[PDB]
DNA sequence: TTAGCTCGAATCGAGCTAT
DNA sequence: ATAGCTCGATTCGAGCTAA
């Protein structure tokens, strides 16, 4: 009857590293190899009562008493130097290949059927649309999450590191290439073919991606935020902790991977939001909602079950979504 | 001696013994299906009751952790202020109209989740009564978290009959419901021998697989699913 | 009262340790409470810390323990709004002033 | 049914940088590019008991014995060089735009209604009065909190930066523009138009803000104050530490932002105090009280709920206050 | 209450039909 | 959707043992 496998673990393609933040001045970014790193430091914040009150704390005496005892805490803060207006963020990306092959599979017949399904996809249309959209999210600085919202000029440089050396160099204007449209461009097409060769398994590709953002002198930059155990004293609370590896502000690799993953424009709801990350049940953390609900028969699992088990191939857009979710990887199958 | 079966659990002894102090001993290991839970070296002079009492505490903490892990999510009926809880209902699933909500004064009654980011909608007492009637959770709804989703589905084309081990979650005296097999057969209007044929071990020639309607009516009458 | 009695007992049983454990190196060693934790350091330090402990008479240790108890009480706003927190603070003030009077005459 | 969302986080507009202090001589402001930075310095202080006693410490013997052992403290102090009477304080400000769009939300219907409300406001009354008041708080050195309270002359310069170069420069006398009146001036009108273009999303607005205050030779300046974990002894208590980034006395960015938000002249209490910082429940730390109590229905939350849900548009001043609260950002939205 | 086991009888699924 | 069939496999009840 060819039921689905209980264990369907997949390994991820498109492996990014931690993205390190350094700082410097515009028009000296061609010699940015020795730019000083952005350092996460401590500052003190004093806050008032600015949250909603539950109809019992709205008493004027209680509210004023809460004012007389403000919350004192220290926060991890990352800022550019006062003589530097450009933020440099550098990471390396490795594209593996072999997306349809699971890392663990209970059923051999289901494994073979899934391999035939993915091979039929690649033979019909290869990793060309998906790689083009991944190259688009590389060209624009979407991995530069909050450091791009107010940057005046953003430039992304992507190199192909073959034997430890730049075999091919790309330079992009990350603001001309927006965060909404997946258009066509010759350099975008070349990077798309490179990522396609990586995803197909034709050759080994390693991409060094460097983004420069002209934000301003001494302006705040935004690395990834860590978890606080919340055990110390209230005055030295450490309400905000920033991610660094060796005294250098950094962005988590999975955040970079999530920003590169933002290629899903095929979800049933409208195009007002634009692309979203290719996740099962189309989850967006900021909106707190799930596009591609399982009730709407457009999530990853129902589409994969219809495509593989019972040969109901969906539309080519949903096929792109399914293959991008297999590239994304995850612990599929019933636990 | 021989293996002790307590519902889904099994206390099997080691084949070869040992001597601790001057007295003979065997290692008794506790299982939950294929999951080994604990091993104890016990004297050969213990009876089955003492061996069972040695693992009763581990079984009890497993039961407590299973009740707290798979407890049904709770909906709360609040006033316009959103502070005073007027009624609490535990539901097997949430209403499909739940969205991010803070109560206003435009509506007197609001139904909200007990989860910290609260989801809700304005509700009347008639609508709240209807939702609580058609969404409530049975008192032993936590046992469904210990069972796979392909035995608890109402879709007959996606349904699989439960195995003997999955039956013993709810049918035995050492099970999570605490009813006997004869009581379970009386609930289904079935002979006790025919129902024992359902929970027969693998070392048996006469084994029967329970049907869709019988299994789901058993779950209804046991207070596990579809009982509100 | 039982918490403050156990605190006094705990200091009394730390009094049987080495006389100069408070002088060990360390970034965090609770120097504010080390005056009360090790009375016996004044014997070896005739002029380094004996006169400081005699003249200062550290009673802010009671304040720190009261802050610890405030951290150890349930954060109920209903009690804080009502007079229940007032009675609790009054009885806490009585127990802490008794405890401070206990720590006052430690130099005898 | 349009209920308000449980998360309504907003990102801040008008992002200020950390304001660095350097010192020098008046009439050298045009050559103040390489002024020496004001350095936080360590000094030892000794004082007598001056706090109020609780009627049980008023024993003359105990008071005299306490005076026999006065408290010894070390504090951080910031002073000008002896050959320098002018304080230079420099920071940068980014004006972003897109105030009414939340960064995190639950309900899509609430988000759409709130965006429609903000668009209706911007169409009917654009970012003009708010920009005028922000430009006023930028042209009077209110961000020089205690550094202009007794200065002979305060002079602030505003520059507009596109390519690392000044696009247009503003020269202001911060004592002529008082801390009380939001008047009209042509240079102030041009700066307000620039702030309006920034807040409307029309273009990029980056401003560096340099303020010169003639205080006196070797006088004390007042940077931002940090917190002390108090893990030391009772002689070197370190009872006061000051904020600095790299051996240079600095003011916290949130303090500059609080000084820039002081535009709220519409609170129900009498405005003889003057403008206050825009914030929910109008809670000023100096007086320890809350203008715009929720009981008088003039706080941010009740006005926003009535404007969006019930479509009860408040007075134009109150909706100016609400949009200013959207500009400052926040974590609005309880459970 | 657990844990099974025959033995004939009734039921069950999946093939076909007919109307 | 109604209405009904055959045929081999599975279930079912009421005896029974076994503990």
């Amino acid at each position: 009857i060819l039921s689905t496998a209980s264990v369907l673990a997949f390994e991820r393609k498109l492996d990014p590293s931690d993205a390190l933040m350094s700082a410097g001045a515009w028009a000296q970014r061609d010699a940015s190899q020795e730019w000083p790193a952005v350092t996460v430091r401590e500052k003190s914040v004093r806050g008032t009562i600015s949250n909603r009150l539950k109809t019992k704390d709205r008493d004027p005496a209680k509210l004023d008493a809460s004012i007389q005892s403000p919350n004192l805490q220290t926060v991890d803060v990352a800022n550019l130097p006062s003589d530097a207006d450009t933020l440099k963020v550098r990471f390396t990306l490795r594209v593996l290949g072999g997306a349809g092959t699971p890392s663990a599979c209970n059923d051999a017949a289901y494994r073979d059927k899934l391999l035939q399904t993915v091979a039929t996809y690649v033979n019909d249309q290869g990793f060309a649309e998906l790689a083009r959209r991944y190259a688009h999210n590389l060209a624009n600085a979407r991995f530069l999450w909050r450091n791009r919202v107010g940057a005046e000029a953003v430039e992304v440089r992507i190199n192909h590191i073959r034997q430890g050396e730049v075999a091919r160099a790309w330079r992009f204007d990350a603001l001309a290439i927006g965060l909404r449209d997946f258009k066509a461009d010759a350099e975008l097409d070349a990077l798309a073919e490179l990522i396609a060769s990586g995803l197909s398994g034709s050759g080994h590709v390693l991409l060094e991606v460097v983004a420069f953002a002209r934000i301003g002198d001494g302006q705040e930059v935004f690395p990834s935020q860590e978890l606080i155990l919340d055990k110390g004293d209230k005055k030295g609370q450490k309400s905000k902790t920033l991610y660094s590896v060796r005294d250098a502000a950094a962005i988590h690799s999975q955040k970079i991977g999530n920003a590169l993953r933002t290629i899903d424009t095929w979800y049933p709801d409208e195009d007002g939001l634009g692309p979203i990350a290719v996740e099962p049940y189309g989850s967006v953390t900021s909106q707190g909602k799930a596009y591609r609900q399982p009730k709407q028969k457009l999530d990853f699992y129902t589409l994969l079950d219809n495509w593989v088990l019972r040969d109901e191939a969906p539309a080519v857009e949903q096929q792109h979504y399914v293959i991008a979710n297999l590239i994304r990887g995850g612990v599929f199958g019933e636990a | 001696m021989n293996a002790i079966h307590i519902g889904p659990f099994s206390i099997t002894p080691a084949a070869r013994g040992l001597h601790y102090g001057g007295l003979p001993h065997h290692q008794w290991t506790l299982y939950y299906g294929p999951r080994e839970m604990a091993i104890k070296t016990l004297p050969d002079s213990y009876t089955s009751s003492e061996v069972r009492d040695e693992f009763s505490d581990i079984i009890a903490e497993f039961v407590i952790d299973a009740r707290h892990r798979y407890a049904p999510d709770v909906l709360e009926l609040v006033n316009s202020d959103g502070d005073a809880v007027l009624a609490r209902v535990a539901v097997s699933r949430l209403p499909e109209a739940l969205s991010g909500c803070i109560p206003d004064d435009r509506f007197p009654y609001w139904l909200l989740t007990a989860s910290r980011p609260r989801l809700g909608l304005p509700v009347t007492l008639n609508e709240y009564t209807a939702l609580a009637v058609e969404l409530s959770a049975p008192p032993l709804a936590w046992i469904t978290g210990l069972l796979p989703g392909e035995v608890l589905t109402h879709d007959a084309e996606e349904w699989r009959p439960p195995t003997s081990w999955e039956l013993r979650h709810v049918v035995g005296e050492g099970s999570f419901t605490g009813v006997s097999g004869a009581a379970a057969a009386a609930l289904l209007g079935m002979s006790a021998t025919n129902f024992r044929k359902y929970t027969a071990g693998d070392s048996a020639a006469n084994r029967q697989k329970i049907s869709f309607a019988a299994w789901h009516y058993l779950l209804d009458r046991l207070g596990v699913k579809r009982a509100s | 009262a039982q918490i403050c009695d156990e605190a006094l007992q705990y200091a009394a049983r730390l009094r049987e340790l080495e006389p100069g454990w408070s002088a060990t190196p360390g970034c965090q060693l609770h120097d504010a409470e080390q005056l009360w934790l090790d009375p016996l350091r004044a014997q070896t330090d005739e002029t380094f810390l004996q006169r400081r402990l005699r003249g200062d008479w550290p009673a802010e240790v009671g304040n720190r323990f009261a802050n610890w108890l405030n951290r150890a009480v349930s954060s109920d706003s209903q009690i804080l709004g009502s007079p229940e927190a007032a009675q609790w603070s009054q009885e806490l003030s009585k127990e802490l002033t008794m405890f401070k009077e206990i720590l006052e005459d430690e130099r005898d």
